[PDB]
């Protein structure tokens, strides 16, 4: 529900080669990489099953290698919202008929963002399972 | 890597007709990715850019519709032009690429303005409306973003409007409820005949639930009415299903029983708590911390051990090392325990999920559990806290030492002890910093003179100029007030230690030199730094001078009565002020509608059982959420048999206007529309002072002698006082006496015989006798001073 | 007055570091020449805007502490001759233009512009 403070696919060299602040207050592409790295030096491609910064929900995952942030709020229900998590590996998994690797990431990112912006669009998703897209989509 | 350059020159390639989807959208996607990214640049380039892409536009080329709705996408509350496609929205409008239609509309939304608004409007409706799940939700999604900028232009259509929210897909069933949010945001009423519709119904989408939850709680704060049924209801509807977030949601609010519901609810609880008790749902480590809040009630706690104990066994689980803290927290612990977990602690701190965060909020509820209370306690962790270390104590001990204070500690002499020593080979100077300023204050109120010299020897032994400085600084609120032997050695001693070292020489020089300077006991001092309440109010009226009468103010009301009820636009409370002469009803209040404010505003009153009536007196002007007065003014007549208690009705009169609270507008015209006034009621508490008799005996006849009006009543169907005792303790506001005034909760007779005096002086006094035959059978008497309270007393007790 | 002009000066050529409080009480002395001789008002406008200045940057936040201030005296030190004096001092704690200059140095405020102008 206008939730996102921002999806973000993040290297694990605590780059970002995605990022989409859904929702926004803060900025600062500088303080965006500031309070990336704070936690993410500190994850640190470890991750947990659950963390909660900030009173804020974090879900973060990791790949084989990728990392995977969402920020959140907690104030909004793990199972819910790893099931995007979820759904983000998966989709892209199957259809492209490869998940995230760093390798894949650099041929194209295309795909991430077609995809993304279908499932979530802001701080409100949109949707969470591969399905409906997968037909949807046909690209 | 990114670059704008290589693209604007690149433009050009727009100009082939020859292309491939594919390779166009790849430079495309080459100027996206720098933005996605990041980038930053100017609109002429932009706009160019569009003009440029827009350029391209013959084609249905599927891609190319997608692309550019990215592009578009980039720029919404931070637009550039609206009006260039249209005509392409338009075309998907009457075209069936229904696919695309919906991505477009939604870019619009965060960058729209209000003409522009009319455009879709019919059409929107129905396409809001439209078909397919699909494209509905599509078309959804656009608002928000215009929510921000606005919305109501939607709003309006409400009554109406709300009614195809009506649902057949669950996703879609729960999204609506949202747009509910901010619905409900508007309104609460609504919710309510609403929910029995969505009470009505059973739900979809977990996820329409949820929202519906935090409402549903939010509301039952304070209470959800008798959600007994409902509470019920919704009870099993969130206790089970296939989908488990519900039954917790439900779950950490719910309990409730500080000698208070457990009933099934514990039992359901448990399945849960069991059953999530390893990491199913890793969110139960929260929960415990508050938002299914512990501090137990005795059996109950020793129940609890076993779950901790799960938790605090297992030791993994980010999740994990948290709720070790809070459960063990929560249900608290024993000593012995403690101990065991010491050593476990002892490893586990440092990373064992990263566990010293958690650790350090832990370690925050341990200082405030005992913030150096507990000392003992205090002690044996200060010693394990040093000494598992690590270093991070120093962050707990900011924490730590401020719990110490709060408590304003008091086995300070051993927690002191402890400190003193340890932070001596525990080290850090700036721990040191904070202490010593705190210190600072501290000294003599707490003795011990010879140790805590001894300490601040010490403390000071340490090199610095700046360690050392402190000790004499904490000193000078010490020094000044002295100790259990020290004013006369405390002029000794600045003398026994003394130094060099320059600056450090200064110093000592220095304060010495300041010392020097002031008489020492100055030098400590310079540096170490009736005609009652409703008189008043009598008073306070004062300032206004349209008077036509006042007195000084005798009592005030016993009651403020909110003239107009809850809420309202015009919401009034009222207060009546009573003095010797005149009674004065000021009127306190929040014209409430930021609708209106009220002006042209006067009150009127219309009176029953006398008063003369002077005056009614308006507020000039009353503008939304705030106290402004309007008076009505009477004079009190005292000696007339029926002429101060009176009701009097109200009527407002106000030419009403209009606001715009943005800026708004005060203009001449506006017009009128009264409205009903509450009534005022006038009492005999506004205008007593409740008393002793000053000659009861002698007065207590004598008021008879001048003074006695009676009446009597035989009691046949109830043989108890207390209704007629609820009336006059209460109404009249005396004291009942003679010592004659108590009863158990029950007592075979009574009589008050009770006190105060009326306003214009005179008094008003009253004996009831009750008596009990065992019918009750009453001699109820007022005797007054004055002849207005005799006749009333009667009256007015009821 | 002459070393006075020099502090000044050099103060203004530096910038960029310290901590003194101490300072100040070290070139007052118990009594000093300052001012022509007496200016009053105008000579409390002197301390004003002087004193206002190593204030504005005190006003300012910070990084590493420099020193909490302990100018408890420092406020008598800004504000029978010998009692007259002292007695002056505590009324404090040409004039106007002095306060003028105050005003317009008040250097937190400086420090915030360069910020801005290098972002």
């Amino acid at each position: 529900l206008y939730t996102v403070k921002a999806i973000l696919i993040l290297d694990n060299d605590g780059d970002r080669l995605f990022a989409k602040y859904y929702d926004d207050t803060y900025p600062s592409v500088k303080e965006q990489k500031a309070f990336e790295k704070n936690i993410f030096n500190k994850t640190h491609r470890t991750d947990s099953e659950i963390a909660l910064l900030e009173g804020l929900t974090v879900v973060y995952k990791s790949s084989i290698d990728l990392y995977f942030y969402v920020i959140g709020s907690s104030y909004e229900n793990e199972l819910m919202l790893m099931a995007v998590l979820n759904c983000l590996f998966d989709s892209l998994s199957q259809m492209l008929r490869k998940n995230v690797e760093k390798r894949a990431l650099l041929e194209n990112m295309e795909g991430l963002f077609l995809a993304v912006d279908e499932i979530v669009d802001g701080g409100v998703i949109l949707e969470s399972d591969p399905q409906q897209v997968v037909h949807r989509v046909a690209l | 890597h990114l670059e704008k350059s290589a693209v604007l020159q690149e433009a050009r390639v727009f100009n082939e007709t020859p292309i491939n989807p594919r390779k166009c959208a790849h430079i495309l996607t080459k100027i996206l990715y720098l933005i996605n990214q990041g980038e930053h640049l100017g609109t002429t380039e932009a706009t160019e850019a569009f003009f440029a892409m827009t350029k391209l536009f013959q084609s249905n080329d599927p891609t190319l519709r997608r692309m550019c709705y990215l592009t578009i996408k980039e720029m919404s509350c931070i637009a550039e032009d609206v009006i260039i496609v249209t005509s392409s929205l338009t075309k998907d409008m009457t075209g069936k690429e229904d696919n695309y239609r919906g991505p477009a509309v939604r870019a619009l939304c965060q960058i729209t303005d209000s003409t522009m608004l009319q455009a879709v409007e019919r059409y929107m409706k129905q396409a809001i409306v439209d078909k397919v799940p699909s494209v509905s939700s599509s078309a959804l999604v656009s608002s928000l973003h215009l929510l921000k900028c606005s919305f109501d232009v939607v709003k309006r259509w409400v009554n109406e409007a709300q009614e195809a929210a009506s649902s057949d897909n669950i996703m879609v069933q729960y999204h609506a409820l949202g747009l509910l949010y901010h619905v409900r945001k508007n309104d609460r009423l609504a919710v309510s005949k609403m929910i029995s519709k969505f009470t009505r119904h059973g739900l979809k989408s977990p996820f329409a639930y949820c929202m519906m939850i935090r409402v549903a709680s939010k509301q039952l704060e304070e209470e959800d009415g008798s959600r007994d049924s409902p509470l019920f209801d919704f009870i099993e509807s969130c206790l089970r299903n296939k989908h488990e977030m519900v039954v917790y949601e439900a779950a950490s609010a719910i309990v409730n029983l500080p000698g208070c519901s457990a009933k099934e609810l514990a039992p359901a609880v448990s399945v849960l708590q069991l059953f999530c008790s390893s990491p199913k749902a890793a969110l139960r480590y929260a929960a415990v911390r508050t938002l299914n809040k512990v501090a137990m009630k005795h059996p109950s706690a020793v129940t609890a051990c076993n779950l901790d104990l799960e938790n605090l066994v297992t030791d993994s689980n980010r999740s994990i090392a948290t709720l070790a803290i809070t459960t063990l927290l929560k249900t608290g612990s024993e000593s012995s325990i403690d101990r065991l977990m010491k050593q476990i602690s002892s490893f586990m701190s440092e990373i064992s999920d990263e566990f010293k965060v958690v650790v350090v909020q832990a370690i925050s509820a341990l200082c405030q559990k005992y913030p150096r209370k507990h000392a003992v306690l205090m002690n044996f962790l200060f010693t394990m806290l040093r000494e598992e270390g690590g270093f991070e104590y120093k962050r707990a001990i900011v924490d730590c030492i401020i719990s110490i204070i709060e408590e304003n500690s008091e086995s300070k002499e051993t927690g002191l002890s402890h400190l003193c020593e340890f932070i001596e080979d525990c080290e850090f100077t700036v721990l040191a910093t904070r202490i010593l300023h705190l210190l600072g204050q501290e000294g003599p109120k707490t003795n011990n003179p010879s140790k805590y010299i001894r300490f601040i020897y010490n403390r000071v032994v340490l090199e610095h100029e700046e360690v050392r400085a402190g000790a004499v600084s904490a000193l000078a609120k010490f020094g000044a007030q002295n100790e259990e032997m020290l004013p006369s050695i405390l002029v000794l001693l600045k003398r026994c230690v003394m130094d060099d070292d320059n600056e450090v020489r200064d110093r000592a020089t220095f304060y010495l030199n300041v010392l020097e300077q002031k008489q020492k006991a100055l030098n400590a001092g310079y540096i170490l730094n009736a005609a009652t309440r409703q008189e008043i109010f009598q008073e306070q009226l004062a300032a206004v001078p349209e008077f036509q009468g006042l007195g000084p103010l005798f009592k005030s009301s016993p009651e403020p009565v909110a003239l107009t009820e809850s809420e309202t636009e015009y919401v009034i409370r009222c207060t009546k002020h009573t003095f010797s002469d005149h009674l004065v009803f000021q009127f306190d209040c929040t014209n409430t509608l930021n609708d209106q404010t009220l002006e042209n505003v006067t009150v009127q009153m219309e009176p029953t059982e006398a008063y003369e009536v002077l005056s009614y007196v308006p507020a000039r002007s009353l503008p939304y959420n705030q106290p402004g007065t309007c008076y009505t003014l009477v004079a009190l007549p005292t000696e007339d048999p029926t002429a101060v208690a009176c009701t009097f009705s109200c009527v407002m009169k106000f030419t009403v206007k209009d606001c715009d609270p943005n800026t708004g507008e005060i203009d001449e015209e506006g017009y009128e529309d009264e409205y009903v006034l509450e009534d005022l009621e006038v009492t005999v508490a506004d205008h007593i002072q409740k008393v002793m008799k000053v000659n009861f005996e002698a007065a207590w006849d004598e008021v008879g002698d001048e003074f006695e009006k009676e009446e009597t009543f035989t009691l046949s169907t109830i043989k108890t006082l207390e209704e007629a005792v609820g009336n006059i303790v209460k109404f009249l506001g005396m004291h009942p006496c003679e010592r004659s005034d108590k009863v158990p909760e029950n007592k075979n007779t009574h009589t008050l015989l009770l006190a105060g005096v009326f306003r214009g002086g005179h008094d008003i006094l009253v004996r009831s006798r009750l008596l009990l035959l065992d019918t009750v059978t009453m001699q109820v008497t007022a005797r007054s001073s004055e002849e207005l309270p005799v006749d009333i007393i009667l009256a007015s007790v009821g | 007055e002459d070393i006075q002009s020099v502090m000044t000066e050099v103060r203004r050529s530096l910038g960029e570091i310290p901590i003194v409080e101490s300072e100040i009480k070290k070139e007052a002395g118990e009594l000093k020449p300052e001012e022509e001789i007496t200016v009053g008002p105008v000579q409390k406008l002197v301390t004003e805007m002087g004193t206002y200045a190593t204030q504005s940057a005190l006003s300012s936040s910070r990084p590493t502490k420099k020193e909490e201030d302990r100018p408890p005296l420092r406020g008598f030190l800004l504000d029978v001759a010998a009692s007259l004096a002292t007695t002056l001092t505590k009324i404090a704690l040409f004039v106007a233009e002095a306060m003028l200059l105050m005003a317009t140095i008040l250097d937190v405020d400086r420090i915030s512009l360069c910020l801005k102008v290098l972002s």
